[PDB]
Parts: C-alpha cells; structure tokens; sequence
C-alpha cells in the first residue's frame, strides 16, 4: 500500500555460508585417565551433557563435500598436535652411526600355536651392533640391538648398514608416556554460528539436502589414521553409498561407505623385550632386547564370508554407476609402503598389512550362486619403527617397542578405491578398482561430510504499518 | 515451542513469533569454560583456537548491537521506525511478503539495498535527535 | 558515601542507594595500561595473563548487558517491569525483604528460579513489541 | 557532506550536522578479514599484531557505550540531560560556543572538569530511577 | 676461463678476492669424516695463526 514503514526485527532465522574457528570439546569420561593422549588432549573444554538437535522442516540447503573447510581445519589441527607432542621428546642423532648387522638365531617352543602357519619373524629382523669408546685407547665395546629390515639400509662395504632416516631428516623417539589411542573429538563453533547437518540417509556428496538439522557441534570424530580401509568409525544408515568428486575423472579417489561393519582382528604373537641404553647426557634410547619364546609373523584375521558378501553388495552398488561393465578388484599397482600396504596403528605399534586376498576377485554376471566354506582369511603384516606418517609436512618419529603380545580388534567401515582408465576396451567391457590411494583428508571427508558451518544474521528488515511515535 | 533456527522454513508471519529463541544465543556458548583440567596450557594448539573463538563471539554480537544503537532500537526486539519503504526496494504486496515468504528468501531479494537502508535508518534517527534539541 | 562493595552488609533498603559505586567499575581497570616500559613482548608470561584479563573484563561486562537488552532495560539502573511476582519464588512480605535482608541473602533464596525469571522477563518484553506492532 | 573527521575544522554548531559520519566507524575496519591465505599461523609476527587490533577495537567502542548506558542515553546520538550548567566549568555565552569555537578547542577548555561531569551525569540518572520506583 | 672476459668496464676481476679453502666435515653418519673444498670470499675468513690456515 501507500502507508508502509521500515520495521527492524532482531533475531530472525537467517544465515549465510561462512568459515570460522571451530574449537575442540571432548567428554570427561574418556579422559581423566592421566594417559596424556596425543590428539584429544585435556585442553578441550567439556562437552554438553545433552546435545541439542533442531529439525528445520521446510529447509533445503546446498551441501558441498570436497569443498568443506572443516576438513582442512582438522588436518592442520592433527598436524599441529603431532608436531607439538614430539617436541619435548629425545632426538636420535647419536644413533646415526655405522651399524654392523647379521642374522638372528632364535630359540622357541615347538607348537607356537600353529593355527595360522604363516611364518616366523626371522629373515625380517637383524642384529645390528655398533662401537662405543672405552677407557683403554683403541678399544671398543659392541652395543647390540634388533632392527627390522625396513629400518636399515646398506650403504657400502657390505655387512655395514645405517638407519634409513640419517640422510633425510632428524627423528625424535616417541616419548613412552604418551598414548596413541584415538579419543573422540567434537568440533564446536563459537556463539553466532551453527552447523547444519544433513539427515538424509541416501545422500551423495554434493547437492540440495531437504532434511537439514541444526546442531551446536559435531559428534565424536575419532582421528584414527589408516590408508587402504577407513577403520573403526561410523557406519552409514540407509545402505552402502559410493561417493567421489567426479566418477568420470579417474584421478579422483572413490570412497565406499558401508552400512554393516566387518571386524578385522590384528595381532602380534611374538615376545618383544625392551632395553634402555643411555645416549648423550640424560637422554635414553629404548631398543628391542631379544625375542625369546614365541616367534611368528604378525597377522590379521578377517571372517571370509562377511567380506565375501560385503564385496558382493559393493559390486552391486558400483555396477549402477558403471552399467554394462564387469567389476573386478585388483591389488595395488605400486607406490610407497603406505599405499601398497594397509597401514595402521595398534597399541602404539605401526603395522603394514598385505591385503591381496581381500582385493583380488572378479564379478562377471552372477550366473551361479557358488557356495563356499566358513573360512578365515589371514593377512601377513610387517611392522615398522621409523615412521614417516606424512610425506614431508610431518615430523619423523621412532616408535619404541611394546613389551608383550599385541592385539587390536577393529571395525572396517569404508574402502578407498581408484579406477583404471581403460581406453580401447570398448568390446572388452571391464573396470578394475585398486585399493589405497588418496591423501589423509579422505579419512575425514568420511566423517565431516554431513556438516556445514553457517553464520547467523539475526538482523532483519521488513515493512509493517508501524510509525514511530514522535515525542512532543 | 521451537528450538534454535527451528522456524527457518516457516513463513515470515509465523516465524516472527520465535524471535527470542534465536536472540538468546548470540553470546552464550560452551567456549567460556576453562578446560578439562588446568606445557604452557594457555598456548596449546587448542588453547589458541579457544582464545580466538571467544573474540569472534564477542565481535559477532557487537556488529548488530552497533547498528541498534544508531537506529534508536536499543533494548527492543521489534522496533518500529519512521523510514518509509518506497517500494523501489520491493513492490510486493503486504500479503505476498508475510504469507508465502520465508525470512531467508526475503533477505536475498532485498540484499542489494541493505547497504542503503542501513544508512537511511541512521539518518532518520539523527534527524529525530536534532529536532528535539531545538524543540524542548 | 560508600566505596566498592561498601554496603554489601547493609540491608536491601539502604544498600540500593549506592548502586552506582558498584556499577562504575565493570570495565575500568588497571589492565588498560601498557607496561613499565615498551623478544615479542606480547608473548611474555606476564604478557599472556594480561591479554586474557582484557577478554575476561569484556566478556563479564557483556553477559550482564546482554540480558538488559532483551528485557528492555538498556540504559537504566533501576528498571520496572510488567511481570508479576507469583510468591512461589518467595512468599515474604514487603517489609521482610527491604528491611530484613542483604542483597546476598536475597540472591540465595531465589537462586532456584533465576533461570526461569530470566525467561519470563524476556517473553514479557517480546509480548510488548508484538502487542505494539499490531496496534499502531 | 564530509568524510570521516572531515568537519574537524568547522565550528561547534556547524560540525554537529555530521555526527553520524564519525559514529559509524567505531567497530568497522579491515581487521576482521582472515588473511591473504591461511606452523600455527596465529603466532606469526602479524598474527599477534592483528589479534590485539581486534581487542583494541572492542575496548575502545565499549568504553563510551558504558557511559551512554549509565547516563540513560543508550540508542541515541544527541541526548538531552537534566543536569544544569553551573558556568564554572565554562561561563561563555550561547553565541561564543556554538558559533565561535571548535569541538577540539571546546573539549580542551573543559578538560579539567570532565572527570566530575561524568560523575554528576551518572548520579543524576540514578536519582531519576529512584523517583519513578516510588512514583508508579 | 675465457681470456678476453669482455673487459668493457675494465675495473678488474675476482681473482685475489676469493680463496679456495678445504676443510673437514661429517657425513650423515657421525663417525666418518670427509674433506670438502669451497670458494670463500676474502671478506668472510680471517687468519688466526699457523699461517695458511
Ligand atoms: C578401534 O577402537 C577400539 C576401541 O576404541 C580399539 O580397541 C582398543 O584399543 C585400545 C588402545 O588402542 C586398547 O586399550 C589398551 O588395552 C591394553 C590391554 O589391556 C589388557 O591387558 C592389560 C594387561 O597388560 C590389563 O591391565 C587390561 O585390563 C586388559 O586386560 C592395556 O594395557 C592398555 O592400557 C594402557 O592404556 C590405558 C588407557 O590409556 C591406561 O590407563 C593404562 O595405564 C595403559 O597405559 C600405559 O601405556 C601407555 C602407552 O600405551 C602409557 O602412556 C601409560 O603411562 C601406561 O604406561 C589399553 O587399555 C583396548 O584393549 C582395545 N580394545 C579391545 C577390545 O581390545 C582399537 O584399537 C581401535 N582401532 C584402531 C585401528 O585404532
Ligand atoms: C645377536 O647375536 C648375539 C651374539 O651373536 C646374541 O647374543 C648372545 O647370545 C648368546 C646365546 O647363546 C650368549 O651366550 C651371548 O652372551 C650373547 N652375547 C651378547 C653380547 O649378549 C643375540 O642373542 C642375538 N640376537 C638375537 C638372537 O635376537
Ligand atoms: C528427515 O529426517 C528425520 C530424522 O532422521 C527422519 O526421521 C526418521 O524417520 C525414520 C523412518 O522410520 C526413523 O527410522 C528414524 O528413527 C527417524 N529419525 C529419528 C531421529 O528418530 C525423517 O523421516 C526424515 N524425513 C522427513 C520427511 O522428515
Ligand atoms: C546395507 O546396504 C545394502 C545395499 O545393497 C542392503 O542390501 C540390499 O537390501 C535390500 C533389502 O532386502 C535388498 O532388497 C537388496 O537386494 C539388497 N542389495 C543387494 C545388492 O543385495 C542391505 O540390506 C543393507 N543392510 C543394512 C543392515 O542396512
Ligand atoms: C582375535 O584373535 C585372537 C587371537 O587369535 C583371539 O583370541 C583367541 O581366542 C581363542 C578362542 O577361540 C582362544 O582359544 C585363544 O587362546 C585366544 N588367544 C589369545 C592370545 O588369547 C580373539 O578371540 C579374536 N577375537 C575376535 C573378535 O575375533
Ligand atoms: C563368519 O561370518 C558368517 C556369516 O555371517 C557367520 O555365519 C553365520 O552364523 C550365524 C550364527 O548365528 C548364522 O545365524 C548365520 O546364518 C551364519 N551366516 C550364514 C551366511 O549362514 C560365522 O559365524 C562367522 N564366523 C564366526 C567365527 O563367527
Ligand atoms: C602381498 O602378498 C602377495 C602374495 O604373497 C605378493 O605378491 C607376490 O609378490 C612377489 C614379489 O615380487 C612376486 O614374485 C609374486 O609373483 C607375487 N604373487 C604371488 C602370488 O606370490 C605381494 O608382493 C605382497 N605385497 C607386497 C607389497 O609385497
Ligand atoms: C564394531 O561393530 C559392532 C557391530 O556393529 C559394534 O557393536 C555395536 O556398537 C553399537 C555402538 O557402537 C552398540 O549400540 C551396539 O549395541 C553394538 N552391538 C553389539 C552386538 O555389540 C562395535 O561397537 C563396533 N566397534 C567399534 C570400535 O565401533
Ligand atoms: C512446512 O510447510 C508445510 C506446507 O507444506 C506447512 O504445513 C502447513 O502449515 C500451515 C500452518 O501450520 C497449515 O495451515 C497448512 O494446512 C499446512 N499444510 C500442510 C500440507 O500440512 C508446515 O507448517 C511447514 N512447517 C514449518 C515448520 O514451517
Ligand atoms: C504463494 O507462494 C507460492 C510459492 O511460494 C507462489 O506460487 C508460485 O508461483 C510461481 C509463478 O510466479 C510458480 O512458478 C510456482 O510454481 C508457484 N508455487 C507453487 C508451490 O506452485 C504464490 O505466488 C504465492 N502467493 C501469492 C498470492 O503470490
Ligand atoms: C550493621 O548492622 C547494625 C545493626 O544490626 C547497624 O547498626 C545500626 O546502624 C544505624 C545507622 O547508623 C543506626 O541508626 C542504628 O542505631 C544501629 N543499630 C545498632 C543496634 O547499633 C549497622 O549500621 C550496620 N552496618 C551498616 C554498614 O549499615
Ligand atoms: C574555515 O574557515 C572559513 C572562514 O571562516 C570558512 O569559510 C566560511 O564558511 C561559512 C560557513 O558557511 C560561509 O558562510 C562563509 O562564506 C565562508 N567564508 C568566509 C570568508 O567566511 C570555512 O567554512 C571553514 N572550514 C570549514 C570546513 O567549515
Ligand atoms: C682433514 O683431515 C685429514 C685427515 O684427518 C687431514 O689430512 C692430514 O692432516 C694431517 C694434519 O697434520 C697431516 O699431517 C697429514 O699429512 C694429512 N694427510 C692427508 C692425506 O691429507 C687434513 O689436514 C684435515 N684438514 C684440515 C684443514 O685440517
Ligand atoms: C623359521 O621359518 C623357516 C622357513 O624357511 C624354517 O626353515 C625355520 O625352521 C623356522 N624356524 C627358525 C628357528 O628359523
Ligand atoms: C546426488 O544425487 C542426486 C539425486 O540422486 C542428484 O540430483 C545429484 O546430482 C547427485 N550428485 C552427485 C555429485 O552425483
Ligand atoms: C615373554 O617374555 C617375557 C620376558 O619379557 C618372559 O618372562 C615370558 O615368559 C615370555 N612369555 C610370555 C607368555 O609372557
Ligand atoms: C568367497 O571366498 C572364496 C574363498 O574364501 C573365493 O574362492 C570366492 O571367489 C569368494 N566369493 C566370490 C563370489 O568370489
Ligand atoms: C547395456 O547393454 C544392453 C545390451 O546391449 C543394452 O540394451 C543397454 O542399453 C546398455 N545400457 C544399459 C544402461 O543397460
Ligand atoms: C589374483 O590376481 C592375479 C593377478 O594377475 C590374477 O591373474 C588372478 O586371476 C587373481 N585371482 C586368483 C584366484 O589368482
Ligand atoms: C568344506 O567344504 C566341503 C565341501 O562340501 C565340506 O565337505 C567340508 O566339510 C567343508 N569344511 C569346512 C571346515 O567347512
Ligand atoms: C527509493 O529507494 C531507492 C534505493 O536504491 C532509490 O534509488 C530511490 O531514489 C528511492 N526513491 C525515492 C522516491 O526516494
Ligand atoms: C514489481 O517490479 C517488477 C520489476 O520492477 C515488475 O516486473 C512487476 O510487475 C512489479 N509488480 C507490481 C505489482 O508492481
Ligand atoms: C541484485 O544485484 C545484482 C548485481 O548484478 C543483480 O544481478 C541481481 O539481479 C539483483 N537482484 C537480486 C534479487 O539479486
Ligand atoms: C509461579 O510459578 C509457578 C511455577 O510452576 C508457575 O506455574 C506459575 O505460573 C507462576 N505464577 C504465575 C502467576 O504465572
Ligand atoms: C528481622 O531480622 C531478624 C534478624 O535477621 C530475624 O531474626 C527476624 O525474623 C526478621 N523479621 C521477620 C519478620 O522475618
Ligand atoms: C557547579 O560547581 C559548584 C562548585 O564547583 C557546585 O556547588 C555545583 O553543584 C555545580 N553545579 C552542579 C549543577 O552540580
Ligand atoms: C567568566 O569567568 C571568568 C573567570 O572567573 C571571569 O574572569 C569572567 O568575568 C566571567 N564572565 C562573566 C560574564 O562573569
Ligand atoms: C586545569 O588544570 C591545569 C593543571 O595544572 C591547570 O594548569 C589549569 O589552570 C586548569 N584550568 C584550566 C582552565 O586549564
Ligand atoms: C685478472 O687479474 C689479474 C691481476 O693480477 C691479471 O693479472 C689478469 O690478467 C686478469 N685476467 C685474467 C684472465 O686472469
């Protein structure tokens, strides 16, 4: 009409996309154990006992994974935590010496619980010994240690090795009083911001979500680090969902996110002792003393039929996007040891599993339903000590040996795949997927894909029939 | 009866009854607590993100309180001013504004002129205060 | 005339005649000074406690000013309101409150309901604006 | 019209028509932007000289907003008060102030008494609030 | 080098201004030393004692 005036409403539900500084918040029960974790430290404020989720009914929001700024923030936070934890620890410059290395002669029990019947840790470990000076001139004492073959390299004058890292960077030995257990972290925004969470069950990466909810901050996100399989996390709700930035661009990693977990069971059946030798003033170096008793390669058990049917469902979903091409997984083609081998952490020991019986199969037409037996698949896993977790951005580390037997039971809740770009196979319709690949960010795009940070604009202007009362 | 941002899909007429719900939460937050337990804890990587989260919350609150001070709407939630909507910003009828439009859609289609309505709303209040000085 | 907290032991009747002395000192402090003399001095142990003592001073001022803005009491020291006392919060008479208690004891009897009195205060001010927009 | 501080040389009566120009720029700046591109980037030499620029802006703005709240002039640009002028702060006539001096020259003339006028203005508002409590 | 050296500004040449100094450093591993040569400008080195050192 002709009698409209500007009216100011303060507190209207209007937001806009923005990037903020999400601080950390973790529950009290997980911490207060005085173990001094690496990531989920005590510095995080206690989280709310009763989190609140509010369902906006008629709201459709453009969610965009692969462009979320919460993934980058979490990566910088993880890197900063890892750099900060290792700062007060002990350098390993005095161990950059000449080691003379020979075979290992181990005694053992006979049976060794020969259920897996894989092998023994010999031909993977070595004695390395090195000089130390003494009182009498031109007299040296040999100091012994057992080193894995992956941590020593033969430079020249064979039967004379050195540590792998002595020509690349300086490695600090991880302090034994800090734990590598992932404690959940909630990422909470300041006051004036909110996190929109898409509740749609069958939701791919990008697009308009029509079931938005408003949260103050996220759920428990474990910073667990793995390369070939997304372990030990959160399952999907609707069904197996396959997400990638562009399925026609083979340079883009594919994330298969499962709805039923598959249990992997990794163990180190050996006996590792521990001995400390003082290096420099006040600094000490922990080394594997001996291996007395059981000797066997560390290994992971996985139930055969569970994986055998999870692969069937994953293939059934993959064949939707690739309609007329048969799907066949293949083992990795090459690269570093973190790509060709499934890398993970168990009680502070760093494992690299083979995973070739997992990812070597073909699926042609499902012509017949071939029955099989309840079998257990055994994956032989090597162990590394000199750990370069991130290629060139992270600080190098030395993981002291852990005394006793180690066993972690974990959940498989995702797979990372990479497609091979066939060109002339127009008649030979076949697609091959290879595990591994991708950077570490793809471990967190599988948890921060539902969320999107927005900033509230509580000031609104609308026309009403108010006129301000002029005073007189 | 609604939660925070619960009326973001409702029409402007029915979404203005829950203004206080989105207004109580422009300073209140979890960040104001200290920690799980009290080296140099004040310069931890997460001791700095909390420091800058407190400043961001304070500044965000003070960006809207700054305007309400100039417009003369301090201490009010729905403040009725003396600036005449000239229909160039929007010619939509009163029915069409409050009866199938949401607060998000309305802000978008006048987003070109909020930089000018803000300066007009400030000038009207200043002209009000000058008129009282030579009237009382 | 009394100083800061000088009438904290006096009864509510006579302790309410010196509200300005405890109100002038919610932002003013020694912390606004720079130093004895002006590396990275903004990172010294004494230079971090001074940064967080400026953010604490600001935040503690806003959490009381935020409530005043919502209740319609901005710019006022004593603010009347249209919220009636139900006496479920406290069933004492007028004389037994303003002549038989100090401000500290009174704030301990109604510590149960301040989380609810604040919400009643906010709704009343909101209901004043709605009743005034759809009336003029 | 004038820009920021553009009427600093004009007389008191003529430079008072541009109060909104210098009042709109007490929180708005360039500092709120993050960076050209985002270890621990918040501890750079210019990550601290920018963190303390954000805090200085807040305290400078809140320093005068505190006085406006006490005096009862919240949400107003020109505010009339019930405090008589005793002319011992300055006994210049009306035409020797609004048509002959400058806002810088004037504020340097009564810089002696501004510490007392602030106390008188605050206490006068307190007396107004006491009067209405025993009046309504 | 080339003999002519493009003597257009004919100011001189950087002989008698640099020194070819050989010293011993340590390899990546501490226990084996090595001998390394380097060209240092005469403004960056001083003569302490035991001439030619
Ligand atoms: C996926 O997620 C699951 C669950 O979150 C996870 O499985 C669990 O992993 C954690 C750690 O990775 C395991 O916890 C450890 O378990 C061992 C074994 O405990 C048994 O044996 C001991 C005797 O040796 C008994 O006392 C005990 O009751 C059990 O019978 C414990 O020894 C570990 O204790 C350490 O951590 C505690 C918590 O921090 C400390 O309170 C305790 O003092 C121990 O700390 C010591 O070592 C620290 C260094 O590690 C050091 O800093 C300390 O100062 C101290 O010296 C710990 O409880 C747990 O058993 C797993 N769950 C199961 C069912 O096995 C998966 O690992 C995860 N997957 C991946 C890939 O991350
Ligand atoms: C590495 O080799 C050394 C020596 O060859 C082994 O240590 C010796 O073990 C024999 C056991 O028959 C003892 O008699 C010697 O006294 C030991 N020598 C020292 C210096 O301790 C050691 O066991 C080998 N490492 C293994 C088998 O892991
Ligand atoms: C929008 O999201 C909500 C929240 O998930 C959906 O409510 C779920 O409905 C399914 C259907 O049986 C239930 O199994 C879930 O338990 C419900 N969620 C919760 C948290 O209980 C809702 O169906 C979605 N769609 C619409 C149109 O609202
Ligand atoms: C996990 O997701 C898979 C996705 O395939 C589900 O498998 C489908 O289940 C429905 C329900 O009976 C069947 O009609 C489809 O034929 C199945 N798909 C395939 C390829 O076999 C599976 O049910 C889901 N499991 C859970 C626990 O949610
Ligand atoms: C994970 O593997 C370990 C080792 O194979 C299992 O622990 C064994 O369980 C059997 C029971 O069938 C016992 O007879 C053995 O004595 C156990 N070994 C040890 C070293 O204690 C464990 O049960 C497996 N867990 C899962 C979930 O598969
Ligand atoms: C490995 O996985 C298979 C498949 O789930 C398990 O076999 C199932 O056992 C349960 C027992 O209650 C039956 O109800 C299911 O019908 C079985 N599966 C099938 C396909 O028939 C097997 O038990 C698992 N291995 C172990 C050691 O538990
Ligand atoms: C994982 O295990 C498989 C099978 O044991 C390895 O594949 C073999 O690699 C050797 C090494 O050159 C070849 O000679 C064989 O022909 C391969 N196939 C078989 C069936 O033995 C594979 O190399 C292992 N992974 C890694 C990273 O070494
Ligand atoms: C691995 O998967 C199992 C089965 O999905 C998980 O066990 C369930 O955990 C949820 C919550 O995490 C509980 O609500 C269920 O009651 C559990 N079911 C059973 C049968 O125990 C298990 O927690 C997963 N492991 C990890 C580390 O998340
Ligand atoms: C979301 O939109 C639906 C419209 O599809 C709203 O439902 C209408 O609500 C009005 C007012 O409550 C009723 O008069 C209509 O009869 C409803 N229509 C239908 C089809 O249900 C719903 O209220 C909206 N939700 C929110 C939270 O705003
Ligand atoms: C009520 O709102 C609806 C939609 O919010 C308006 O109807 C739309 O009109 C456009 C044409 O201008 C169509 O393209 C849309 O499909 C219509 N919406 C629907 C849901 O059908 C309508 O104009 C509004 N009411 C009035 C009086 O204008
Ligand atoms: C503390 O309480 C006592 C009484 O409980 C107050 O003493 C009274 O003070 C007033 C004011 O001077 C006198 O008129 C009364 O005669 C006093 N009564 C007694 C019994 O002495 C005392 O003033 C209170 N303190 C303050 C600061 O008000
Ligand atoms: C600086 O001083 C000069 C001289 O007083 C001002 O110029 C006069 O301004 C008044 C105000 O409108 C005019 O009426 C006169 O005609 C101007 N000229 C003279 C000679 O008086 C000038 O305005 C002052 N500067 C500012 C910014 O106001
Ligand atoms: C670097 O080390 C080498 C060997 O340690 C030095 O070479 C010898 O130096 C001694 C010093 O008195 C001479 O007596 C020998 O004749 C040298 N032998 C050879 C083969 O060079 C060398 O001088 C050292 N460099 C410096 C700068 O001192
Ligand atoms: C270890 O495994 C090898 C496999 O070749 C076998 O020959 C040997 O007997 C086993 N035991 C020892 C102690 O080497
Ligand atoms: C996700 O799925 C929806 C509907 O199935 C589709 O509109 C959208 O384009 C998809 N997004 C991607 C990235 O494939
Ligand atoms: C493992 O090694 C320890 C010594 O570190 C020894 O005492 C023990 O007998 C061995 N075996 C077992 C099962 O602990
Ligand atoms: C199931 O596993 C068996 C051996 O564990 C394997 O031979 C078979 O190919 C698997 N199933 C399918 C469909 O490939
Ligand atoms: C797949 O191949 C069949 C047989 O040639 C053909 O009919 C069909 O159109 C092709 N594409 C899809 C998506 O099925
Ligand atoms: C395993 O991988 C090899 C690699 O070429 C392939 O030839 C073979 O068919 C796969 N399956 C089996 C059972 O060997
Ligand atoms: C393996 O399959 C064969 C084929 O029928 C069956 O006879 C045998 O019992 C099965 N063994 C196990 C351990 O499942
Ligand atoms: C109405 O407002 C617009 C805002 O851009 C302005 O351009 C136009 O001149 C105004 N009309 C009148 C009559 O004030
Ligand atoms: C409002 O303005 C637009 C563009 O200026 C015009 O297309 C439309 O017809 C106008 N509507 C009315 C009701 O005047
Ligand atoms: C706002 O201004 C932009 C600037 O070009 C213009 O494209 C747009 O049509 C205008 N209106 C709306 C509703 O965005
Ligand atoms: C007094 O408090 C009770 C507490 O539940 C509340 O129900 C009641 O409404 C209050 N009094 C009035 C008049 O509202
Ligand atoms: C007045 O105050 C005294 C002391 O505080 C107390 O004992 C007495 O009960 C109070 N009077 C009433 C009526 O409550
Ligand atoms: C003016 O000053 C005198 C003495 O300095 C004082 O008595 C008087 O109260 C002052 N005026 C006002 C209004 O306070
Ligand atoms: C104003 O005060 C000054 C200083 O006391 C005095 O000299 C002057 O005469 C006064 N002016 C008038 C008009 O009384
Ligand atoms: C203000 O105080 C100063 C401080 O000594 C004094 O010199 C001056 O005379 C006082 N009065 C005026 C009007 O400046
Ligand atoms: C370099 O300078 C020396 C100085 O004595 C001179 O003898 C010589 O000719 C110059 N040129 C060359 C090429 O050496």
């Amino acid at each position: 009409a002709e009698n409209l005036w500007v009216t100011v409403y303060y507190g209207v539900p209007v937001w806009k996309d923005a990037d903020t500084t999400l601080f950390c918040a973790s529950d009290a029960k997980a911490h207060e154990t005085e173990a001094h974790n690496i990531w989920a430290t005590h510095a995080c404020v206690p989280t709310d006992p009763n989190p609140q989720e509010i369902y906006m009914e008629n709201v459709t929001e453009n969610f965009n994974m692969w462009k979320n700024n919460m993934v980058e923030q979490m990566q910088e936070d993880i890197i900063s935590l890892w750099d900060q934890s290792l700062k007060p620890c002990v350098k390993l410059t005095p161990l950059c010496v000449t080691l003379s290395c020979t075979n290992v002669t181990l005694t053992n029990v006979n049976y060794t619980n020969n259920f897996p019947n894989i092998g023994n840790i010999t031909d993977e470990v070595r004695n390395c010994s090195f000089n130390v000076t003494t009182e009498i001139r031109d007299k040296k004492q040999k100091v012994y240690a057992l080193f894995y073959k992956l941590d020593i390299v033969q430079m020249e004058n064979k039967n004379s090795y050195r540590l792998i890292n002595c020509n690349t960077s300086v490695c600090k030995q991880a302090c034994p009083k800090i734990s590598f257990d992932p404690i959940p972290i909630h990422y909470c925004t300041p006051a004036g911001y909110a996190i929109l969470k898409c509740n749609e069950k069958n939701f791919n990466g990008t697009g308009p979500c029509k079931n938005v909810s408003s949260v103050q901050c996220t759920h428990g996100i474990k910073p667990v680090v793995s390369t070939q399989l997304l372990l030990n996390g959160s399952l999907a709700e609707g069904e197996i969902i396959i997400r990638s930035e562009n399925l026609t661009n083979n340079a883009k990693t594919i994330i298969v996110h499962l709805n039923k977990s598959v249990e992997i069971n990794c163990t180190r059946p050996s006996n590792n002792t521990r001995t400390s030798v003082t290096i420099g003033p006040g600094q000490v170096f922990y080394r594997t003393g001996d291996i007395i008793g059981d000797i066997r390669k560390a290994y992971c058990e996985i139930n055969g039929t569970k994986w055998n049917e999870t692969l069937k469902q994953v293939v059934g979903k993959l064949k939707e996007h690739f309609p007329n091409k048969t799907i066949s997984f293949q083992p990795p083609s090459g690269g570093d040891l973190e790509i060709t081998m499934h890398h993970f952490n168990c009680r502070g020991e760093f494992f690299y599993c083979n995973t070739t019986q997992l990812f070597n199969s073909t699926w042609i037409n499902s012509t017949t339903i071939k029955e099989y037996n309840d079998t257990i698949i055994y994956l032989p896993c090597k162990i590394k000590q000199i750990i370069n977790m991130w290629q060139g951005v992270g600080q190098c580390m030395y993981a002291p040996p852990i005394r006793g037997k180690i066993n972690c039971v974990s959940n498989i809740t995702g797979i990372l795949l990479t497609r091979d770009g066939g060109d002339a196979n127009a008649t030979n319709d076949t697609e091959t997927f290879r595990p591994g690949g991708g950077n570490i960010k793809d471990n967190w795009r599988s948890e921060l894909y539902k969320y999107k940070v927005v900033q509230i604009e509580p000031l609104g202007i609308a026309p009403t029939k108010c006129k301000r009362r002029v005073v007189e | 009866i609604f939660g925070f941002l619960g009326a973001a899909g409702s029409t402007m007429g029915a979404a203005s009854n829950t203004l206080t719900v989105q207004a109580r939460q422009l300073l209140s937050g979890i960040v104001q607590q200290q920690s799980n337990l009290p080296h140099l804890l004040q310069l931890t990587v997460w001791g700095i993100k909390q420091l800058q989260a407190r400043v961001l919350a304070v500044e965000r609150y003070l960006e809207v309180q700054k305007f309400l001070g100039l417009w003369g709407c301090s201490g009010k939630i729905i403040c009725c001013t003396a600036v005449p909507w000239n229909s160039t910003w929007s010619n939509k009828s009163f029915e069409q504004i409050w009866n199938n439009m949401t607060w998000i859609e309305w802000e978008r289609e006048i987003s070109n002129y909020t930089s000018q309505i803000y300066d007009i709303l400030t000038e009207s209040q200043f002209q009000q205060d000058i008129n009282e000085v030579d009237l009382l």
